[PDB]
């Protein structure tokens, strides 16, 4: 009874709207993934938080070389 | 029970009816390619079997060490593919470890290691991952056979267990033997056999290890796809029977609330 | 008066997705226990202290316990002064221990004090009413004893007439202005009930609190895909505010089509583009939550008040990809986006 | 009591039977029916009752009057007419279910849904320490512990947290007509959240409890009297309990 | 304290295994039996041996079906359910626990079919 | 009537294959076509508030999508291309948006002239 506007139809994202045993098979499945990516990315925050100083560091060295050029021009 | 609860449950299974009927059309194409690729590699495993017909070699009496290899995918929703291999594996290490030989298993794919990590958590050389998401190939069998040598474990007898694809409905879990020490590989049938040395039989049997894993990467991938089609048809037939029994309950429950609220008004006017 | 404005309250769901208006009409929907006495007592803190004009709280049939907090929550906060003449609020209280003929006329004693401040004095007023469903519902308690035949589901046959007699006196004329915030109880979470569904036309702005969201700990519970304002318009709020809030709502409706796939295929079957959607959408969903100042006795956190220029900038960057490298637990219950990286460093130091 | 100083408590068992005595009594007086033939003012019937449950100020006497209305519902549906009219008069609820009662959680309280406006959080000072962390450790459990079908293995990642819940779920079960005290509660809850039970088996924690509880009332009576008197669990009181659980765990099963 | 503490634990312990068969009927009907764990293929196979072992032939119903009406005593039901909960009969099929009296007829009906 | 008889049919074939689009790349090239053409025609029909269009201008925009002059583009570049195709044809081709508003029917002498506008604009657009 779906090929008619009078016959009722369903929405998008209604499986988790019921609250059955597929809505809790999916609410828990998402926590068993996005809890273990939360410590792949909590461990690599030691490195890249030092790398953003290393990039800044890189820039600093570059700018000091330019200064050096100007200082030699003056000389 | 009420009118809201029947609707939200009936709306849910109308979603699950679409998803599993699309998912059958996805896996109907994957099987249709994985039917095509297997018949080229059917003649590749013709050659290694033809070695053992003319030279009948067996495992003679007893070994000091052993291997068990079991292939699968990492993906679920295929029915009885993974438990048709793990329960075969526990049917042999109970049969072994009484003749005294030491056994150590390796499971390529995640789903074998998931079943056998609560009882057989100690006989694991290595584990693999990421099998069968992309189509399996021959260079994939040369990573299994190369890391199997960077392990130190001298192995003198082993076997591999895979599902031999029969038909769209039927698969058969079979076993095939592996002769890996040069002692058992040089026996009475090999007396006629010429120029190969002990150092050449070191070379020839090792290419057979990458070969015989490749023959079982082409069997267990077709059978894992064609049981992902048949077990999705039966989740789609079993959803059509659950909404047609829930449309009828919805229709009677819709009609019985029109009547219920109307008698509340008829009796509300006539009581004045 | 025809003019529209904007109004900034400090909340990242009100100010981003359903913005208010100076003089508009604002209704707070949602069931029982979802956060309507908190969201209406937080806006009393935010707006009705930094305001030059006056305010009126009319209590139409609610718990007499909750009518003792707000009398004492605003004596210590300076809005009521018990010795001098510099108070800035007036209270009208007829509660749910009252016969149902007197719970139909405290909705009208409210907007008679809140009209002398608009018409007679040329001032600006704020109108707070909690709860306005008890005006309708206390008219169904004496309908058949008066002598009428009852209508559909049990309401009186004069529903949309006695309501619209009252909800047209709350307007902004050309002598003053009124900014009205009314809490609207939805009975049994049923929005298609005739007492709420005839109130969706007397209002400029709707903030609909759901319950399936506040069960996930997200607070304020406000539904992103069901709130709506009139001034969400690329000619009043600007064409940068508009492009953001029509991409937050577009990525949250993209989430629900994936949640029906996850319930069968599982999370580690999806492709690498659709995994990027769920991670940002869960980052956005957690970033819409914000610790109010009145949750300093419930949760023990500290309160935020985010300006509008930071609200647009923070959400613009999560959609871009400039915080794809963080855990989701940073974003839960912060203010600006610069506090959501000062948490991902403390989680990595205490690891 | 309440209008003279003391503190009372009142149970209505139940209030779905004070409504059908109003529907019948006021149909034979020829009053026109409303919904489900209930009168117009069933909301006014329950509301003028449940608002006398006050808490007076201290310049009147300071007395209190709690109330605990019971409501029977049909088929566990909470969206009926008389349930929803009385959900929205009370500060908080306790949702008792059936699948909790039969799976084994008895008293069958849905601790997920049993919301409560906490009452200015007058729990008590020591229970705030051990049940503050318990509330979050159980909430962490319920998001992630509903599969019943496992395929992958993450014992360092997930299986540590769900092992803290089943030790705290099976701790929460109780008997009947034998209610505990609050410092006998702080002791048994201390041993659950502080990791001192993850080496048991969950089929032995109900046996672990009564052997623990009999040991502390008998041999440690002056310990529990410093929790009830001082209110809080102090840092030196944290010290003394650290041995008692481990000394008993050294010789519990032998 | 009334029905005896040994009986009370076979009572509440057989409702626990019966509820857990009901709480998976959403997933078994759609997906299949074959997508379950190994612990929850052992509250399914043990709670189908328990449902069948609650059906008894009555004395008044001999004239309908031609089967002898059986009366069991109390002490031979508690003893006969502890040997399905502990797991002693996990090799016998489920057609043997059906329409029998005391528990020794279940192993006898299992002895017949071979 | 001339262009919507090809358009209403082809936005109807997209609705039957609209489930496959969520997780699909292993499909047939015909089914991957209906997911392509049907999502360009959906992007044409978007329209801003308080902007009514003249009739013969809509016969310009819809002629671009349903004939094949939008398949080689990106779907966030469809709602930009339409706005840049209209402002070029109002100003520099106003004499041909009055030859449909008078004649009514697209003759072949106009069906061959709009082929030399869309393809000679699709080149100098992507910049
Ligand atoms: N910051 C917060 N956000 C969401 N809910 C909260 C917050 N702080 C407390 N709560 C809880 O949510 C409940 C909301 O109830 P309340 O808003 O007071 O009444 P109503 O039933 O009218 O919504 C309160 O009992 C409170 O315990
Ligand atoms: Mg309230």
């Amino acid at each position: 009874s779906s090929d008619t506007p009078e016959g009722v139809r369903s929405g998008a994202g209604a499986v988790r709207d019921a609250g059955g045993a597929f809505g809790k098979k999916e609410q828990a499945d998402e926590e068993r993934y996005f809890r273990a990516r939360a410590r792949e990315q909590l461990a690599a925050l030691k490195k890249h938080h030092e790398n953003e100083i290393s990039h800044h560091v890189k820039e600093i060295e570059r700018l000091q070389k330019e200064i050096e050029r100007h200082k030699q021009s003056i000389k | 029970a009420t009118l809201k609860d029947i609707t939200r449950r009936l709306k849910s299974i109308k979603n699950i009816q679409k998803i599993t009927k699309s998912m059958k059309m996805v896996a109907a194409a994957k099987y249709a390619r994985a039917e095509r690729d297997l018949k080229p590699a059917r003649v590749y495993g013709i050659g290694s079997l033809a070695l053992y017909e003319k030279a009948d070699i067996k495992v003679p009496e007893d070994k000091k060490k052993h291997l068990i290899i079991g292939v699968s995918s990492d993906r679920g929703l295929c029915g009885a593919i993974h438990s048709s291999v793990a329960k075969q594996i526990k049917s042999e290490v109970a049969n072994l470890t009484a003749a005294g030989k030491e056994v150590k298993i390796v499971g390529v794919g995640d789903k074998i290691r998931g079943i056998l990590h609560r009882t057989h958590s100690d006989q694991f050389l290595v584990t693999f991952k990421e099998v069968g998401r992309k189509p399996p190939t021959f260079g994939d069998a040369s990573v299994i056979a190369l890391e199997l040598l960077n392990s130190g474990y001298e192995f003198d007898e082993g076997s591999i267990i895979f599902n031999r694809f029969r038909s769209v409905i039927s698969y058969k879990t079979e076993e095939k033997p592996i002769f890996s020490l040069d002692t058992v590989a040089s026996a009475e049938s090999m007396s006629i056999y010429d120029d190969i040395d002990a150092d050449v039989l070191r070379n020839y049997q090792e290419y057979s290890l990458a070969n015989i894993i490749y023959y079982s990467l082409k069997e267990s991938t077709t059978s894992e796809q064609s049981a992902r089609m048949t077990a999705m048809d039966n989740a789609s037939k079993n959803a059509s029977e659950m909404i047609d029994k829930l449309t009828l309950t919805f229709n009677r429950t819709r009609q019985a609330v029109i009547t219920k609220e109307l008698i509340e008004i008829i009796s509300g006017a006539a009581a004045l | 008066s025809v003019e529209q404005e904007i109004l900034v309250t400090g909340i990242k769901v009100v100010d981003l997705l359903a913005p208010y208006a100076k003089g508009g009409k604002i209704g707070l929907f949602g069931g029982a226990g979802v956060g309507k006495t908190v969201l209406i007592m937080e806006l009393i803190n935010n707006v009705a202290k930094a305001h030059g004009g006056y305010s009126v709280f009319a209590g139409v049939g609610e718990r007499t316990r909750e009518g003792n907090d707000l009398y004492h929550e605003m004596i210590e906060s300076g809005v009521i002064n018990l010795k001098d003449a510099t108070s800035k609020v007036a209270l009208v209280y007829g509660q749910m221990n009252e016969p149902p003929g007197a719970r139909a006329r405290v909705a009208l004693t409210g907007l008679t004090v809140a009209e002398y401040f608009r018409d007679q004095e040329g001032q600006d007023v704020l109108l707070f009413i909690d709860n306005i469903f008890r005006f309708t519902q206390a008219g169904s308690e004496v309908s058949a004893l008066l002598g009428r035949i009852p209508s559909a589901v049990g309401y009186q046959p004069t529903l949309a007439t006695d309501m619209g007699t009252m909800q047209e006196r709350i307007t902004t004329t050309k002598k003053g202005s009124i900014t009205s915030v009314q809490a609207i109880y939805v009975p049994a979470d049923d929005l298609t009930d005739p007492a709420p569904a005839t109130t969706f036309a007397h209002l400029d702005a709707t903030t609909v609190l759901s319950r399936a969201i506040a069960e996930l700990g997200i607070y304020p519970a406000v539904d992103p895909l069901d709130s709506t304002s009139r001034i969400m318009d690329p000619n009043i709020v600007g064409s940068e505010h508009y492009d953001v809030a029509r991409g937050v709502q577009k990525i949250l409706q993209d989430y629900k089509s994936l949640q029906d796939i996850i319930a069968i295929l599982g999370m580690d079957e999806l492709s690498e583009e659709d995994k990027l959607t769920v991670s940002r959408a869960r980052k956005i969903q957690r970033f819409l939550s914000q610790p109010f100042q009145v949750a300093e006795v419930f949760t023990g956190h500290l309160g935020k008040l985010v300006p509008l220029k930071e609200t647009i900038k923070g959400f613009q960057q999560i959609l871009a990809g400039e915080y794809d490298h963080l855990p989701e637990q940073a974003f839960y219950m912060v203010g600006p986006i610069e506090e959501a990286v000062a948490k991902a460093d403390k989680l990595a130091e205490e690891h | 009591f309440r209008d003279n100083g003391k503190h009372a408590l009142i149970i209505y068992d139940d209030l779905s039977k004070q409504a059908v005595a109003y529907r019948q009594m006021s149909l034979l007086l020829r009053r026109p029916p409303g919904r489900e033939a209930y009168p117009g003012d069933v909301f006014y019937l329950h509301s003028r009752l449940l608002e006398r449950a006050a808490k007076m100020n201290d310049a009147f006497g300071g007395g209190s009057l709690t109330a605990l209305p019971v409501i029977e519902t049909q088929a566990g549906d909470v969206s009926a007419y008389i349930p929803t009219n009385v959900i929205s008069i009370t500060d908080g609820q306790i949702f008792l279910e059936t699948e909790l009662f039969y799976k084994g959680i008895r008293p069958a309280i849905n601790v997920g849904l049993s919301v409560s406006r906490v009452g200015s959080a007058a729990q008590t000072r020591a229970m705030k320490q051990v049940a503050g962390t318990m509330k979050l450790e159980l909430a962490q459990y319920r998001e992630v512990a509903a599969f019943a079908q496992f395929g992958s293995d993450l014992d360092a990642a997930t299986q540590q947290l769900l092992s803290r819940g089943v030790r705290l779920t099976e701790l929460l079960k109780q008997g009947q007509y034998a209610p505990m005290a609050i410092e006998e509660q702080v002791a048994v809850i201390y041993a659950g959240v502080r990791g001192y039970l993850d080496k048991l088996e969950p089929s032995k924690i109900t046996k672990f409890e009564n052997a623990f509880l009999s040991h502390v009332i008998s041999q440690h009576q002056a310990l529990l009297g410093k929790i009830r008197a001082d209110g809080k669990i102090s840092e030196e009181t944290d010290a003394k309990l650290k041995e008692i659980v481990t000394n008993f765990l050294a010789g519990f099963e032998a």
